[PDB]
C-alpha cells in the first residue's frame, strides 16, 4: 500500500525523465567522449598549424584550450560520480527503513527433519510434472521420459499419465482437434460429463476465449478419470503457510516449544482448505476429541466426549442428564465424522 | 478489505526482502569499482598533461596528443561495460517491482482464479530459488537455473549468486577439497576484515595442514563459517523459503484425525477424506513429527445421520450418491435402499437416526 508506493517513488530517482533506458553514467559517457572530440580537434588544428608553419596570437590559443579541456572533463567526472554514489547511497535509506524489521527465519521452529528430504524431493517432482509440463522441449513420444530421468528427476508411475496429458493439452491448443475426441471415446464411468466435454470440444470444431474454457474441462476430466490429483499437495500447503505468519507474528508481538502438542494462537484459513477432516467440540468439557477420547451418543440424540461421560458417571451408574430422559452404558454408542 | 485472507502488499515486500538486497549489493559494488578506476585514471592523465605543458614551455606534441587518445578511449570503453551492467541490474530490480504492483492491482479490484494464478508464480519462483540452491552442479548449470531458465521468470531470482555458493561449497567439501575459497577472499579482502571474522586464519589453517585439529569435521565446519559469512554479506535468509512454508502449512493444516488408521474405486474416490494434502501418500513422513492444530470452533457438517455401521455422514448427500449410483449401472437398489461408502452395505430407510451436536 503505502510502502510500495513511497518504494516506486524512491526507486525512479535512478532514471532520467524517461523513466528507462537513460542511467545516470550517460553523463560521464558523454562527458568523456567530449573530451576525447576536443582532443582530436585540437590535434587536428595542431597539425595544420605546424605543416603551413613550413617556410603569434595563436598557440598562446591552443594551449590554453588543452588546459580548460582537461579542467572540465575531469572536473565533470568527478562531481558526477559524486551524485550517483551518494544517490546509491541514499537509496538504501529507504530501502532499509521497511524490508529490515521482518527477520523472516525466525519463524523457523519445529524444523524440517534432515532425513525427509526425499519426499519433499518427490513432491517437487509432481508439481513440476503436473503444473509445467508442457512448456519444456521434450520430443519424441517416449523418448523424453529419459530426459525427464536425466535432467529434473522422475517421479512414480504418476509420470506416464502426465507425459500423456501433455501430450494430448498440446496437440489440442494448436488448433487440432480429433485426437481429444478418440480420447473421450476411448474411455467408454460418469457418462455426462465426458458427454458434456465432447460437446464443447465439438463446438470448438467449428476462439481465444472458447480454448481456455475447453482445456480446462479436459484436463479436469482426465485428473478425475486416471485417479491422481487436480491441485498439487504442494500448492495448497504453501498456501496456507503464507496464511498463518500473520497471525503467527501477532502471537509472537504478544507473548513478548509449545507444550510438545498442540500449536496455539488457532490460525485460521479459508474454508476450500478447510473441508477436508471434521472438527467438533465437546460441548460440556470443550476439548477437540481425538482418536483416544471418542465420542458418544447417549441415547438422547445428543453427542460428548467420552471422558466427560466417564466423569458425568463415575463407572456407568443409571444417572441419566444431558429432554432430562437420558441413560447410562447400556445405549450410548459409537461415532465417527465423515465429510462424504 | 482481503479477498480471502492473503495479506496486505507491504507485507509480501517484507516477507521475501533478500530479493531487494542481493540486487542492491550487486548494484553497489558497481560504484565502487567505478569510482576507484577514475580516481586512479584521472591522476594519470594529469601528471601525463603535466609533460606536455613543460615541452611547450618539438613536433612531439602531435606524439603527446596521440597517446592521450589512446588513453581517454581505453576509459570510454571501460565506462561502456560498466554503464551496459549497471542498466543490466536496474533492470532487475525493476522486474520484481512491477510484479508485485500485479498484486497490487489484482487485489485492488471472478478474481479468485486471477489471484490463484499469480500464488502459481509465487511458487514457481520459489520451488526454482530452492531447487538452484542444493542440487549438484552438472559440469555451469544446475537444475534450479534449466527451471529458471524454461519458467519465463530468470529475472526475479538471481541463481549467479546461489550458484556462486553452490560451486565454493561443493568443492570445498568435495574434488578432494581442493580449495579456490583462497581466490573468493583475496577479492574480498577490504570489507570482509572490516567485520573482522576469522576466515582467512581457518583457511590459512587448513591450507597449511593440508584429533579434532586433524579430524575431518574442520572441512564442515569451514564450509559452515564460509557460508555464514556469505550470507551475512549478501542477505540470503540462511533457511530454504520453500522449508518454512512447508513447516507451518504442514502443521496449520494436520487436524485431530489425518492419520486415523471397480465399485470400490469409485466409493472410496467419493469421500472427501481421501484429498488432504498433508496425509495424503508422501507426506506422512514428513507430517508424522509435527504439532496439529488449535480451533475453538467445532465446524460440521449441518444435517447429520447415524445408521447401524458406528459413523454419522448427512441427510441429502447419501441420497445423491444413492441416486447417481442408480444412474450409472453399478449397483441393484430398491425404493428405500441406502449405501454406506465405508465398509460398502445396504441399509433401509428406517434404520436412520437424526442427531443433534448441540
Ligand atoms: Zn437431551
Ligand atoms: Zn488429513
Amino acid at each position: 500500500s503505502e510502502l510500495l508506493d513511497s518504494f516506486e517513488t524512491e526507486f525512479a530517482k535512478f532514471y532520467t525523465d524517461s523513466n528507462l533506458e537513460e542511467t545516470n553514467l550517460q553523463k560521464c559517457l558523454d562527458h568523456t567522449h567530449e573530451f576525447k572530440s576536443q582532443l582530436k580537434k585540437l590535434k587536428a588544428h595542431l597539425n595544420k598549424h605546424i605543416q603551413e608553419s613550413k617556410p603569434k596570437r595563436k598557440r598562446e590559443l591552443i594551449i590554453e584550450k588543452l588546459s580548460k579541456s582537461q579542467r572540465q572533463w575531469d572536473h565533470s567526472v568527478k562531481k558526477q560520480i559524486k551524485y550517483v554514489s551518494q544517490q546509491s547511497n541514499r537509496f538504501n535509506k529507504s530501502t532499509l527503513n521497511k524490508l529490515k524489521e521482518f527477520d523472516i527465519d525466525s519463524v523457523y521452529v519445529n524444523k524440517l527433519p534432515k532425513e525427509t528430504m526425499e519426499n519433499v524431493n518427490e513432491a517437487i517432482g509432481y508439481h513440476i510434472l503436473r503444473y509445467s509440463i508442457d512448456n519444456m522441449p521434450l520430443g519424441n513420444k517416449n523418448e523424453a521420459f529419459q530426459y525427464l530421468k536425466d535432467v529434473y528427476g522422475i517421479t512414480n508411475k504418476e509420470s506416464t499419465e502426465f507425459i500423456e496429458m501433455g501430450q494430448i493439452v498440446h496437440d489440442l491448443k494448436k488448433g487440432d482437434t480429433e485426437s481429444c475426441l478418440k480420447w473421450c471415446s476411448n474411455e467408454m464411468s460418469n457418462h455426462t460429463a465426458l458427454s458434456s466435454l465432447k460437446f464443447d470440444l465439438y463446438t470448438l470444431s467449428a476462439v481465444n476465449k472458447e480454448l481456455k474454457e475447453c482445456t480446462s474441462l479436459f484436463i479436469k476430466e482426465y485428473c478425475a478419470a486416471k485417479h491422481i490429483f487436480f491441485d498439487s499437495p504442494l500448492f495448497l500447503i504453501v498456501l496456507s503457510g503464507l496464511i498463518s505468519f500473520q497471525f503467527f507474528i501477532k502471537y509472537k508481538t504478544i507473548r513478548e516449544w509449545t507444550t510438545k502438542d498442540e500449536l496455539p494462537f488457532d490460525v485460521k484459513l479459508p474454508d476450500f482448505l478447510t473441508h477436508f477432516h471434521p472438527i467438533f467440540i465437546c460441548p460440556v468439557l470443550k476439548e477437540e476429541t481425538t482418536t483416544e477420547n471418542p465420542p458418544y451418543s447417549l441415547a438422547c440424540h445428543h453427542i460428548i466426549s467420552k471422558k466427560a461421560l466417564d466423569r458425568l458417571s463415575k463407572n456407568g451408574t443409571i444417572t441419566f442428564k444431558c429432554c432430562p430422559v437420558n441413560t447410562s452404558m447400556s445405549s450410548t454408542k459409537k461415532v465417527r465424522f465423515v465429510m462424504l | 478489505k482481503s479477498i480471502f485472507n492473503e495479506p496486505d502488499v507491504d507485507f509480501h515486500l517484507k516477507l521475501n526482502q533478500q530479493l531487494f538486497h542481493i540486487p542492491y549489493e550487486l548494484l553497489s559494488k558497481r560504484i565502487k569499482h567505478t569510482q576507484a578506476v577514475i580516481n586512479k585514471e584521472t591522476k594519470s592523465l594529469h601528471e601525463h598533461t603535466a609533460a606536455l605543458n613543460q615541452i611547450f614551455e618539438d613536433e612531439l606534441a602531435l606524439a603527446k596528443i596521440t597517446e592521450m587518445i589512446r588513453k581517454v578511449d581505453h576509459i570510454e570503453r571501460f565506462l561502456n561495460t560498466q554503464i551496459k551492467s549497471y542498466c543490466q541490474i536496474l533492470n532487475r530490480i525493476k522486474k520484481r517491482l512491477e510484479f508485485f504492483h500485479e498484486l497490487k492491482d489484482i487485489k485492488s479490484q471472478g478474481t479468485r482464479t486471477k489471484l490463484i494464478q499469480w500464488y502459481q508464480s509465487y511458487t514457481n519462483i520459489l520451488i526454482g530459488d530452492y531447487l538452484t540452491r542444493n542440487n549438484p552442479i552438472k559440469y555451469h548449470w544446475n537444475s534450479g537455473v534449466v527451471f529458471l531458465k524454461q519458467s519465463q521468470l530468470d529475472d526475479l531470482i538471481d541463481y549467479d549468486v546461489l550458484l556462486e555458493a553452490n560451486r565454493i561449497s561443493t568443492s570445498l567439501l568435495h574434488e578432494r577439497n581442493l580449495l579456490p575459497l583462497i581466490s573468493w577472499i583475496n577479492e574480498n579482502k577490504k570489507t570482509l576484515t572490516k567485520k573482522s571474522s576469522i576466515l582467512e586464519f581457518q583457511a590459512r589453517l587448513q591450507e597449511y595442514i593440508e584429533l579434532n585439529l586433524l579430524d575431518d569435521q574442520r572441512w564442515s565446519v569451514l564450509n559452515d563459517l564460509f557460508l555464514s559469512d556469505f550470507y551475512s554479506m549478501y542477505g540470503i535468509s540462511q533457511n530454504d523459503p520453500l522449508l518454512i512454508y512447508l513447516s507451518l502449512g504442514i502443521s496449520s493444516l494436520k487436524t485431530r484425525d489425518c492419520l486415523h488408521p471397480d465399485l470400490q474405486l469409485f466409493t472410496l474416490h467419493s469421500l472427501k477424506r481421501k484429498n488432504c494434502p498433508v496425509c495424503s501418500e508422501t507426506f506422512k513422513p514428513i507430517t508424522q513429527a509435527l504439532p496439529f492444530a488449535h480451533h475453538i470452533q467445532s465446524q460440521l457438517f449441518e444435517n447429520p445421520i447415524l445408521l447401524p455401521n458406528g459413523n454419522v455422514y448427512d441427510s441429502k448427500k447419501l441420497k445423491k450418491l444413492a441416486k447417481t449410483l442408480k444412474k450409472q449401472n453399478l449397483i441393484s437398489l430398491n425404493p428405500g435402499q441406502i449405501m454406506d461408502p465405508v465398509d460398502m452395505k445396504i441399509f433401509c430407510e428406517s434404520d436412520s437416526i437424526k442427531m443433534y451436536p448441540t
